[PDB]
């Protein structure tokens, strides 16, 4: 499943 | 410059009346916050820096200070439930929903992320996403001609925010939003990037989860005979969002696995049913076992594919768990079979490793199995060759297995096996 959340760096 | 700068250091800029200043703490709060290793999510907000933050993303005038406190908050958002809850509590939600409009494109596409982190927490801040109005001004950012002249990156990013929107359940997002969505979504789910084709099947398969009526709402649109498409695809990443969207449809009424059988599905699972990811064969045997729940021409379009005899490899080797899905597929197949479909099950080879999988430590199995044979030997009545179903148990090993069964913890699987030996 794709993230539920994603963090950008 | 703003690199490796302390939470008290980031405060004091931010708290100064210095609009500049103000600028840089922020780019180092975005800085800290996107470090790889334990980013201090919890002192920023500790420091009490959100509502600072929300405050900066309506700062039109300064277009670096939105876009870096839209990117702080977005880091932040991508944590804890908690942690994204203080971002909301800040007051986000509208702040960015008011930054997807803006004319830089960077902006809004960090809104569009921040927003998909919010709504990806779970149903509530997705509903309170909705609330809000966010969908208008994200379907209004993919109203172009073609797709193909958005930057990469954005259409990707609005992708799977939108999937965001349609994902949980519990309660399942607004009828009025996902009929909203879904234009897009199919227009999406026709785009030649593999990321934009996974996220958009991923979304259509959370659509496709749940009742009947959903469903409906999905096949409607047409997307089906896409998503036997991109069921052949060769990228993993694709296959499997397109394989569990077709299978919660298979969970549907008969006419609506009708429909993905008159768009070529069963063709593709000669390779589903073989393919080395485990994963893949679970939710292939699993989508083939409720759709041998249905009518006795559906099962007979299974026999006609040939998938019968991957259906007995699959019970014969494959992850166990697989292997529960076959005996599953069996199951429904004999159960709503005719005599002569179950006649052909026999001649494929089924009965040898149905008995070889009734030596598993699952209750559940060994009743699907045990339903099965049960099953087969009415047909095997109606022939009138219980007999040679009978010696074909014994010879083997079944009989003994049986046997033991018949002294089982289970109710049902003693009772069964009981039957099964007194009455043959």
């Amino acid at each position: 499943t794709p993230p539920k959340k994603k963090k950008k760096v | 410059g703003t690199v490796n700068w302390s939470v008290e250091d980031i405060v004091k800029g931010i708290n100064s009346n210095n609009l500049e200043s103000q600028l840089q703490a922020t780019q180092a709060a975005r800085k800290l916050l996107s470090r790889e290793k334990q980013p201090p999510i919890d002192n920023i907000i500790r420091a009490g820096l959100i509502p600072k933050f929300v405050s900066f993303l309506g700062k039109t005038d300064c277009s670096p200070i939105q876009f870096e406190s839209a990117w702080a908050l977005t880091n932040i958002a991508s944590g804890t439930s908690e942690q994204t809850k203080a971002v909301v509590d800040g007051g986000a939600i509208p702040a960015f929903i008011s930054l997807l409009a803006s004319p830089h494109a960077h902006i809004s596409e960090q809104a569009v992320w921040a927003l998909g982190n919010i709504a990806g927490d779970g149903s509530a801040f997705r509903d309170l996403v909705i609330k809000h109005g966010a969908i208008d001004p994200l379907l209004a950012l993919l109203a172009v001609p073609d797709l193909s002249t958005l930057a990469c990156g954005y259409l990707r990013n609005l992708t799977w925010t939108l999937s965001n929107l349609c994902r949980n359940k519990n309660p399942a997002p607004p009828l009025d939003a996902v009929e909203q969505i879904l234009p897009t979504l199919v227009r999406l789910l026709h785009h030649n990037d593999p990321e934009v084709l996974a996220d958009s099947c991923w979304a259509i398969s959370y659509l496709t989860d749940g009742p009947n009526e959903r469903i409906e709402m999905v096949v409607k649109k047409g997307v089906v005979p896409q998503l036997v498409k991109l069921l052949g695809a060769t990228e993993l990443p694709i296959v499997t969002p397109a394989l569990r969207a077709i299978g919660n449809i298979v969970t549907g009424t008969d006419e609506q696995t009708q429909k993905v059988i008159d768009a070529g599905a069963l063709a593709v699972f000669p390779s589903l049913l073989t393919n080395p990811k485990t994963n893949i064969q679970k939710e292939a045997t699993w989508t083939m076992s409720n759709i041998t729940a249905g009518r006795q021409d559906q099962i007979q379009q299974v026999v006609n594919h040939g998938l019968v005899p991957f259906l007995v490899g699959v019970l014969s080797k494959a992850d166990f768990k697989t292997q529960k899905e076959a005996a599953w597929a069996i199951t429904n197949y004999t159960s709503g079979g005719t005599v002569e479909q179950i006649v052909y099950l026999v001649h494929c080879g089924i009965i040898e490793p149905l008995m070889n999988l009734l030596s598993a430590k699952d209750t559940k199995i060994i009743q699907v199995i045990l339903d099965a044979i049960s099953n087969i030997f009415q047909a095997a009545e109606k022939l009138g060759e219980t007999e040679k179903l009978s010696i074909m148990i014994e010879e083997c090993g079944g009989l003994d297995k049986i046997e033991a069964l018949q002294r089982h913890e289970n109710e049902s699987v003693y009772k069964a096996s009981l039957n099964l030996i007194e009455k043959y």
